[PDB]
């Protein structure tokens, strides 16, 4: 996360981290329920085997809150393509259920129509992760959060060197040096409503980090709610 | 700004108009209150709520 502030105790309880066999975090994820994690499809190509950690805010210590969970099933969207990054979404079934507590709770899944008319019409949303703090620096050891303004769909396409499909959307700033960066992929994009946070997006891709004239590209969650339900039902 | 377009129909969460009339509902983990608008958590860690002390 370039800029933004750090997630304080219990401010981003739905953050999940994907860690490889070496124990380092490469992608984020969102807690949907005790057994489910929402992530980015493209994140599934960055490791042969990986576990999921919850309740962590500092990657170089033991707040006693941390907890590692093994992935039982990996439900990836079959229509996902690297060539286009479209359908960048995947769900994870854990072998053991998450134990909710301080810093560990789930983000709500909204109704498609309501989400589309009341959540994404809001001024901002929140993106979080352990990604890089600068485009060229290294991974961050502290979980961070960043308020990212919703961007006009038209403006979005104009700024993109790539085709923005209907399954994505822009969030961020045109010039302000705040945006997500690599290592935040698959992380949470939530929108606040009356003190309640709903999962609205999945950190998907971007052309650099916070570059001027560019935005962060998130996976449009409302476009896969039914896919998600189906993915959890079984 | 009429029904749900008017302050989300005064609903805590999901709002939808069923026959020119507001009908509120809640996310998994909550139960609609008796007033039909508020959402009462069903457990200690309802979805979408920050955990503070
Ligand atoms: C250090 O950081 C980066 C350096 C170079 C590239 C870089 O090289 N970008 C080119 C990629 C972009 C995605 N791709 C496609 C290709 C075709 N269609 C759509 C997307 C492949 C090329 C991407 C980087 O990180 C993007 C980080 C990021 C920021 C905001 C949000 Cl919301 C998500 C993320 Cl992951
Ligand atoms: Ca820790």
């Amino acid at each position: 996360i370039v800029g933004g502030q750090e997630c304080k105790d219990g401010e981003c309880p739905w953050q999940a981290l994907l860690i490889n066999e070496e124990n380092e975090g490469f992608c984020g994820g969102t807690i949907l329920s005790e057994f489910y994690i929402l992530t980015a499809a493209h994140c599934l190509y960055q490791a042969k085997r990986f576990k999921v950690r919850v309740g962590d805010r500092n990657t170089e210590q033991e707040e006693g809150g941390e907890a590692v969970h093994e992935v039982e099933v990996v439900i990836k969207h079959n229509r996902f393509t690297k060539e286009t990054y479209d359908f960048d979404i995947a769900v994870l079934r854990l072998k053991t259920p998450i134990t909710f507590r301080m810093n560990v709770a789930p983000a709500c899944l909204p109704e498609r129509d309501w989400a589309e008319s009341t959540l994404m019409t809001q001024k901002t949303g929140i993106v979080s992760g352990f990604g890089r703090t600068h485009e060229k620096g290294r991974q961050s050891t502290r979980l961070k959060m960043l308020e990212v303004p919703y961007v006009d769909r038209n403006s979005c396409k104009l700024s993109s060197s790539f085709i923005i499909t209907q399954n994505m959307f822009c969030a961020g700033y045109d010039t302000k040096q705040e945006d997500a960066c690599q290592g935040d992929s698959g992380g949470p994009h939530v929108t606040r409503f009356k003190d309640t946070y709903f999962v609205t997006g999945i950190v998907s891709w971007g052309e650099g980090c916070a570059r001027k004239g560019k935005y962060g590209i998130y996976t449009k969650v409302t476009a896969f709610l039914k896919w998600i339900d189906r993915s959890m039902k079984t | 700004r009429k029904l749900c377009s008017l302050d989300n129909g005064d609903c805590d969460q999901f709002c939808h108009e069923e026959q020119n009339s507001v009908v509120c509902s809640c996310a998994r983990g909550y139960t609609l209150a008796d007033n039909g608008k508020a959402c009462i958590p069903t457990g200690p860690y309802p979805c979408g709520k920050q955990t503070l002390e």
